[PDB]
Parts: structure tokens; C-alpha cells; sequence
């Protein structure tokens, strides 16, 4: 079984040893089985499926982020809110407009 | 001088064969079909090149020291480096003989091929017009029988090493069950796998033979079908490319020998 | 071109040159290289022991 | 007579198809070896070792064809 | 007579197609091997065993073809 | 006479094209086997089972063609 | 005699070309199933169902050809 | 007599080339269908529909070929 | 007179080769169509229009070949 | 015989090889048209004008063969 | 009479093989042109220049093949 | 009659296969050149100097084929 | 003495298949070289060294074929 | 035929071939000298400094 950590900048969402998971990668859904090959990709917003070791299946919503894999250890670096260039631009303009004031 | 261009070419293609029963020379004008006629030229250059390799390397090896490194000593240690680097990773068992087997095959085969760079008409001139010999060629590896000798020796070694290191009890199982493993297929299985076994040494021999035969053929065609001003212009790039061919082919023969045996024993 | 009894003499030559390299060329050259490398090992180890 | 006309053609078909097979086989294999050499430099010697191992297997049947074409041309005809 | 002139042709066509088939088959198979060895150095000894396991079945039929080509050429003659 | 060597020719065609078919088809099939074996390393015993299932189908016709080449060559 | 010696060639062409067609068609088709099975093993049964349906279409025509090859060879002779 | 005999050869070539065409074409098309099923398993009933839309165009010509092969073999014979 | 048998052979060659071209060209093109429709499934009505625009060109020359094959077999022969 | 039937055979070879060439070249080119049209669905007018620029050259040299095959059939034979 | 009547077949072989060579070469080359034009659309008038640079080298051998074929048909035969 | 005929046929096969060789070889090579141009365009003056190096090798063998083709037609007659 | 005319045909087939084999083999090899140069332009004198090594293996069999065909065409004929 | 032309052609070819070898294939022996100096000479010198 492999050690998985799902983390965010503010808090660590989940961790532990896990048998497999299914995650919505940038190109499509992907299942990370034990001892999987190295990987790096962006992941889409939605539910992702965990099955913890001893078979305890679970759903975690993520607002997006990055997924990485290597033989002993795997982690997901999740975003807190939906990230999009338009939303980021709205936030940036809100900062500028406040700066004029 | 009776040499027409196509007839001239024929004399290159003819060897200097002896006769085992009378020790007479077989003339080029009439070559009857007979296996019992050793090609003096092929054997002479083969053994002479082996002896020169042995003389040079044994001479300095017999005198070698760990002091200030010498000019030729560096060359010895470098080719020992390439050979030992191949052996060091492709082989994993105890056997003593693998390394010198590879070393002698590499250097000796390269020396057979190296003669091809020598100008085609010259040494046959010293053969015919000096010592009175009816024919000559100077690349042993361009003759079948040396390459099949080495390759079928490797065949003997494949059998020998494989049976030594896993016995007949498992050798029969491998040669009969594979590849489908299910007991109805065994008679048909062995037919395929046996010729698979013999294809390894046969391909070694023919691979080397074809390349060197074609090289000497390029020199023969250059000398026979082309005028002076084109002989040099076509011969120069050819020789340059043939350097790469002979170097890589010698290395390939050695590597494949080690690999075939390793696949059987390890 | 033509098959020939030349195939046997080449086998004789093969085993001869293998034997001359086996017992008289490879063993001496193995010792020389190992001696040169033993100088390296011994030296750096000496410095490190002093360092301890 | 009728012999050599067809025996050269037999040799020609043999070694031409052998040329196709060997050239294209080592073409694909070598192309993969070179993308491997561009992708991870300084593993060139190790990948070169594997490349020669596989290359020996690719050349097997084609070199049998080459040898027997040479036989047909300069022994039988 | 005519028999030998066509039988060398027959052996030629059979071994030529065998050569192409076997050589390109192992060319592709080895290409995937080398790319799989490229990224990760860990399992070269593992893939190089699956390589022979599969390469056996690649050479299954082409050596039937070669065996029968040699049979024609040296025994049907 | 003229009959027999044409029979040998016909056998050559049938069994050579069987060689192409059975070689290239399992080249294409086994390459995907190896890359799959190289991605999910625990699954080789599973994927190899699938490989023999489909290998049975690839060889299906080339063995008819080889049986007919051998039949024309030897039986007829 | 003169009539039959060409019907074996009419058989040969059909079954050679049908063998190449069927074999390489199923080769491509099965390679994609293995590729898809590398990402999600739990979809290996699902994809296995697609494979056989499509494979029925791939080898429909080659079996008309193989059937009439056997017809020619064993019924027209 | 050749007006009977050559028509089996003439049908052999038609139903060999039709087989290679249909088999390779559906091989490529179906392989793309399979990978598209691997990424988006929800869309299989959609891609299946477009697969059968597109597949009826690949078969348009090979069935002219195979129907005329059957005609030449049995009607004109 | 014997001449009429070669006309069936000529139409056979012409029409079989047109079948190869018209099958494999649409195989390649439609495979890319499906690969694009898996990506952007809300663009199936647009890609499916571009597919007929280009597919009109792929099989034009094959359609000329098939028409002339039918002419040779039925009108001329 | 020998005058007319070989002219139909020559036309068959011309207009069959033109079918292979003009179909597979446009398959290869149009597949990249439909991949670009999936990556940049706003560019399809621009990429289809580039596609016609390239497609004219792909078809131009097979069209000599098709027109000249029609010449050989109707004007010569 | 057979002497010139086979020359039409010689020209057919020559310029048909040239047609498939030129069409497929320009097809591959243009495919990379269109993908280049989709990755950098602000770049099209540069890459199209390079396409016209190298398309002159692709056709250099096929054009002389086609010329010699037309010569064989109209001048010699 | 038929000596001088078959010389032209021999040149046809020689130059046709040479045309396929040169055309396809530079098709593949130039396609990879263009992808290299698309990825880093200010680097084209270097890759083009490597392309003319490799391109010489590719056609070197197809051009001695072509030279002997014109020799057979014009010189031997 | 009809013997001459088949020997030019037999030379033609060797040099044609040799040209195809070598041209496409070096095409596939050099294309991967150019993508390697496109990624790592400071390595080109190293990658070119590796390319020469692989090319020296690709060219062996086709050069044998060409040598023998040239020999047949001039020394034997 | 006059065979002198073949001897002259082969002499010219051998001369130009040897020029190519001298100017392009002789320099790689310099890499051997580098393999002398850095591994053996400097390694043993470093070992001697380590002893001292």
C-alpha cells in the first residue's frame, strides 16, 4: 500500500496509507494503484475517490490543484477555490481599484 | 598481359588452395569441386595475425609494471578497458574463460578485417610475380571457412556451457516445452526451438562473412571496372566508411558471443 | 563461394590463441591494473584515517 | 543456358527483401535509441549496450538471407 | 532442368518474406523496449526478460518459413 | 514435371504471407503488451493472460494458411 | 495436368492477402485495448466487452475470402 | 479453357485487396474508438453511434469489390 | 478469341487498388475525427461537417477508378 | 489480343496507383487538419484555407496519372 | 505489335510509382506544415516559405521520373 | 524486337523504386525538420544546415539508382 | 543470346529494393536525430556522433545489395 | 588493358586516405594521453600526498 497526502496551503485535508484512488486528471480520470510509476499533472475540480487501506472507500471534493506520484509516496496539492484566469483577473482588478482608493 | 577487365576480376575471386593428399597447388584456371583443399592464403594470414597480436601483447604484458605509464601500455590498457567493460556487465558467472575468449575473438577478427585496407593488387603481385604463386587474396574473414569455424566453435560452447550450468534434465524441458508449454505441442515445439538454437552461431558467421566479402568486392570493382581518375575518387570515401564498418563489426561479433552464451547459462 | 577443409585448421588456431591469452596475457595484465588502482585506494584511505 | 537467368533473379529477390527488412528494422530501433539518448543524456553507453543486444537479434534472419544469396550467386550460379 | 530453376526461386521468396516479417517484428518490439528502458533505469533487467519471452513468439512462424526454405533449397533441390 | 514445382511455388506464397501476418500482428500486439507491462508493474500476470486470449485470435488464420502451405507442399 | 495447376494460385492469393488483412487489423485493434487497460484496470472488463463486438466486424470480409479460398481449393480443385 | 481458369485468379485479387482494405481501415477507425472509450467511459453510447455512422462509409467500396468477386467466381466462373 | 480474360484482370487491379485507397484514407481521417470528438463532445455537429468536406476529396480518385472498373467489366468485356 | 488488353492493363496500373497515392496522402494531411481543428476551433477557416493550399499540391501529381489513364483507355485503346 | 505495346506498360510502372512517392512525401511534409501553422498561427508566412523550399527537393526525382514516362509514351512509343 | 523493349522496362522498375525511396525518405526527414522549426523558430538556420547534411545521405543511394536508369535507357539503348 | 536481358532486370530489382530500404531507414533514423537536436541544441556534435554509429549499422545490408547489383550489371552481363 | 592505371589510382587513393586518417583519426589518441595523466599520474600523486 502507498502513503497518500492530500494537502492545501491553509490546512492538510487528508493523509495515510491507501490501496488505490481515482482522480480526474487534466487529460482524464486515472486510477493510482499500488507502487505506481512516477507522474505529475493538473487535476480538475470535482469529487475524487479514495479507497483507504483495508478497503474504506470515500469521496473528497477538491477545487483543483496538482497531483504527483513516485514509487513510495504520492501527494495532491489542492487549491481552495476554483482557479481560472477570469476569476484571478477579477480579484486582481478588485485589488487595483482598491489601490486607487 | 592477358587481362581483360572481367577476366582480371576473376583472379581476385580465386584463392590459393593446397591439396591434402598430394600437397599440390590447385590452379585458378580449373577449380574442381572438392572440400579437401585448404586455402593457404586464408590460413596463413589468419595465423600470422593471431601470432602478431600474441607477440605484441604478451611482450609488454610479460614486462608490465605499475610505474610511469608507457605509450603502447596505454593502448593495451584501453582495449582491455573496452573488453573488460563489456564482460563486466554482460557476464555474471564465475567462469575464467569468458574474458579471454571475447578478447581474442575481438582482436583477431579485427586483424583479419584490417587487411582489407591494404591495396588490392600489391601483395598478390608479390604472390604471383615474385614467389611464383598461382593466386591470392588477403582477407581471411572474406572466406567462409574461417568464420564458420569460429561460429561453430561458439556453437560447441553454447551446448557445453548450457549443459554444464543447468544439466540435461532442464535442458530437455526448455527445448521441448517452449514456447506454448502445453503437452500436446511438444513434438512441434522442439522443431522450432532447435533451429532457433542453430540460427545463433550461423548468423554470427554469415554476418561477418558477408560484410568482409562485400568490402573486398568494392576494392575488386574499383580496380577492375574503373579508370585511374575515378578509382581514387571512389576508393577514398569507401575506405573511410569501411573503417567504421570493420570496427563496429568486430565489436558486434564479440558482444553477441558473450550475449548468446549468457542467455544460455545465466 | 566453396566450402573447404580450411574450417578445421582455423579451429586449431582458435583454441591455440585462446590458450596463449588465457594463461599468459590476461592474468599479468589484470594484476598490473589492480596494482595501479590499489595505489588510489590506499592513498585516499590513509588521508581519511588521519582526518579521523 | 536457362540456369543463370533465374538463379541471379532468385538471389536478387532474396537479398533485396533482406535489405528492406534489415534497414527498416534498425531504422525503427535506432530511432527509439536516439530519442532515448536525447531524453536522458550520459546514459548513452548503457542504452548503447541494450541497442547492440537488440540489434544482433534484428539482423539474424536478414543475415541468413544475405549469406544464402551470396551462396546462390557465387556458388550455384 | 526447370525444377531446380523454380525451386531456388521458391526458397528465395519464402526466406525473403520470412526475413522482412521477423526483422520488422523484432524492430518494433525492441523499440518499445528501449523507450521503456529510457525514462527509468530501475527495471532494465526486467523488461529485457519480458523481451525474450515475447521475442520467442515473434520468431515462431518465420523459422518455420526458414526451415522449409532451407529444406527446399538443400533437399528438394 | 511442370506440375510439382508450381505446387511448391503456391505453398511458398501461402506460407510466406502467413509469416508476414503472424509476425507483424504480434509485433503490434506485443508492443502494447510491453508498454502496459512497463506502466502498471503489478499487472503483468493479468495483462499476459489477456495477451494469450488475443494471441489465439491473431494466429487463427495464419495457422490455416500454414496448414494449407504444408498440405500443398507435402500432402498434395 | 494443365487445368488445375492455376487454381492453387487463385487460392494462394486470397488466403495470403486475407491473412495479412485479418492479422494486422486485429493487431491494431487489440493494441488499443491493452493501452486503455493500462490507465484504469477496473475498466479492463468494460473495454473487454467492446473488443469482441468490434473484432466481429474487423474479420468479416477476410472470412469470406478464407472461405472461398477453401472452396476453390477443395471443391473446384 | 483459360476463359474459365483466369477468372478465379481475377476474383482472388479482388477479394484479397478488398479484405486488406476493409480490415486495415476498420482497424484504424475502431482503435480510435477504443481509446476514446478509455478516456470518457460516459460517452461510449455516443461514440458507438458515430462509429457505426462512420463505419458504413469504409465498407461502401470493399463490398462492391466483394460482391463482384462473388459474381465473377460463381456467375461467370 | 482469348482476349476477354485480361479485361477482367485489368478491372480487378483497378478496382481492388481503389478499394485499398478509399478504405485506408477514410480510416485515417475518421480516426482523427473520433479522436477530436472524444476531446470536445459538444463540437460533434461541427467536426462532423468538416469530416464530410474533406472526405469528399479523399475518395474522389477512388470513385473514378471504381466507375471505370465497372465500365471495363460490364460495358467492354 | 496483345494490343488492346495490355492498354487496359496499363491504364489499370496508372489509375490504381494514383488511387493509392491520392487517397492516402489526403488521409494523412486531413487528419492533421482535424487535429488542429480540435485544438483551435476558432481557426477552422484559416486552417482549411491552408489545407486547400496543401491539398492542391498533393492531388496535382496523381491527376496527371488519372487524366492520362483516361487517355490511354479511350484515345489509344 | 508487342514491342511498343509493352512500352506503355513500362511508362505506367515508372510514373505510377513516382505518383505514390510524390503524393505521400508531400502529404507528410504538409502535415507538419499545418501542425506548425496551428501551434504558431502568427508564423504561417515563414513556415509556408520553408514548405516551398523543401517541396522543391521532394519532387525533384519524381518530376524527372514523370518526364521520362511521358517521353517513353509520346516520343519512343 | 523484345531485347530493346525489356531494357526500357528494366529502367522503369529501377527509377520507379528509386522515386519511392527518395520521396518517402525526405518526406519523413523533412517532417521532423519542420517540427524542429515549429518548436524553436530562431534556431532554423542551424537545423537547416543539419538537414542538408542528412538529406545528402538519404538520396545518395537513390541517385546512383537513377544514374544507372538513364544509363540503361540512353546508353545501352 | 537472351541471357543478357534478364541480368539487367535482376540488377534493377536489387538496386530498387536497396534504395527503398536505405532511404526509408535513414529517413526514420535522421528524423529522430532532428527532434533530438530540436530539444538539446548544445548536444548536436554529440548526437551526430551517436547518429553516425547507428547509421553505420543501418547501411550495411543495402550497400551489399547495391554492390552485388552493380557487379551483375557490369561484370557478369 | 593497361594495368599501370589501376596501380596509380590505388596509390593516389591510399595517399588521400592516409591524409584523412592522419588529420582526423590520429587525434583521438590524445584522449588516451588524458586517460594517462588524470587517472594514473594524478591519482598516484594524490595518494602520495595523502601518505605524507
Amino acid at each position: 500500500t502507498y502513503h497518500l497526502d492530500v494537502v492545501s496551503a491553509e490546512q492538510q485535508m487528508f493523509s495515510g496509507l491507501v490501496e488505490k484512488i481515482q482522480v480526474t486528471g487534466s487529460e482524464g480520470e486515472l486510477g493510482i494503484y499500488p507502487g505506481h510509476a512516477p507522474l505529475l499533472t493538473a487535476i480538475k475540480p470535482g469529487m475524487i475517490r479514495i479507497v483507504k487501506q483495508h478497503g474504506h472507500e470515500e469521496f473528497i471534493y477538491l477545487s483543483g490543484g496538482i497531483l504527483e506520484v513516485q514509487p513510495g509516496n504520492v501527494t495532491v496539492l489542492a487549491d481552495t477555490a476554483i482557479r481560472g484566469q477570469d476569476l484571478d483577473e477579477a480579484r486582481a482588478m478588485e485589488a487595483k481599484r482598491k489601490a486607487e482608493e | 598481359e592477358n587481362m581483360t577487365p572481367q577476366d582480371y576480376i576473376g583472379h581476385h575471386l580465386n584463392n590459393l588452395q593446397l591439396d591434402l593428399r598430394t600437397f599440390s597447388l590447385v590452379d585458378p584456371q580449373n577449380p574442381p569441386a572438392t572440400f579437401w583443399t585448404i586455402n593457404i592464403d586464408s590460413m596463413f594470414f589468419s595465423v600470422v595475425l593471431g601470432l602478431l597480436f600474441l607477440v605484441l601483447f604478451r611482450s609488454v604484458a610479460k614486462k608490465a609494471t605499475s610505474g610511469v605509464p608507457g605509450k603502447f601500455q596505454t593502448a593495451i590498457e584501453l582495449v582491455i578497458g573496452f573488453v573488460n567493460g563489456s564482460v563486466k556487465d554482460m557476464y555474471h558467472g564465475k567462469s575464467k574463460l569468458i574474458a579471454p575468449l571475447a578478447l581474442t575473438i575481438f582482436v583477431w577478427v579485427f586483424l583479419m578485417n584490417l587487411m582489407d585496407l591494404l591495396p588490392i593488387d600489391l601483395l598478390p603481385y608479390i604472390a604471383e610475380h615474385v614467389l611464383g604463386l598461382p593466386a591470392l587474396r588477403v582477407v581471411p574473414s572474406a572466406d567462409v571457412n574461417v568464420t564458420l569455424s569460429m561460429a561453430l566453435g561458439v556453437f560447441i560452447l553454447i551446448l557445453f556451457y548450457s549443459i554444464k550450468m543447468k544439466g540435461i534434465g532442464g535442458f530437455t524441458k526448455e527445448l521441448t516445452l517452449q514456447p506454448f508449454n502445453h503437452w500436446a505441442f511438444i513434438p512441434v515445439n522442439l522443431i522450432l526451438e532447435g533451429v532457433s538454437l542453430l540460427s545463433k552461431p550461423v548468423s554470427l558467421g554469415l554476418r561477418l562473412f558477408g560484410n568482409m566479402y562485400a568490402g573486398e568486392l568494392i576494392f575488386i570493382l574499383i580496380a577492375g571496372l574503373l579508370p585511374w581518375w575515378s578509382q581514387w575518387i571512389l576508393n577514398v570515401p569507401w575506405a573511410i566508411f569501411h573503417i567504421l564498418i570493420i570496427t563496429l563489426q568486430a565489436f558486434i561479433f564479440m558482444v553477441l558471443t558473450i550475449v548468446y552464451l549468457s542467455m544460455a547459462s545465466e | 563461394m566453396n566450402l573447404n577443409a580450411t574450417i578445421l585448421g582455423q579451429a586449431i588456431a582458435f583454441v591455440l590463441f585462446v590458450l596463449f591469452a588465457m594463461k599468459y596475457v590476461w592474468p599479468p595484465l589484470m594484476a598490473a591494473i589492480e596494482k595501479r588502482q590499489k595505489e588510489i585506494a590506499d592513498g585516499l584511505a590513509s588521508a581519511e584515517r588521519a582526518h579521523k | 543456358n536457362l540456369n543463370m537467368d533465374l538463379l541471379y533473379m532468385a538471389a536478387a529477390v532474396m537479398m533485396g527483401l533482406a535489405a528492406i527488412g534489415a534497414a527498416i528494422g534498425i531504422g525503427i530501433l535506432g530511432g527509439k535509441f536516439l530519442e532515448g539518448a536525447a531524453r536522458q543524456p550520459d546514459l548513452i553507453p548503457l542504452l548503447r549496450t541494450q541497442f547492440f543486444i537488440v540489434m544482433g537479434l534484428v539482423d539474424a534472419i536478414p543475415m541468413i538471407a544475405v549469406g544464402l544469396g551470396l551462396y546462390v550467386m557465387f556458388a550455384v550460379a
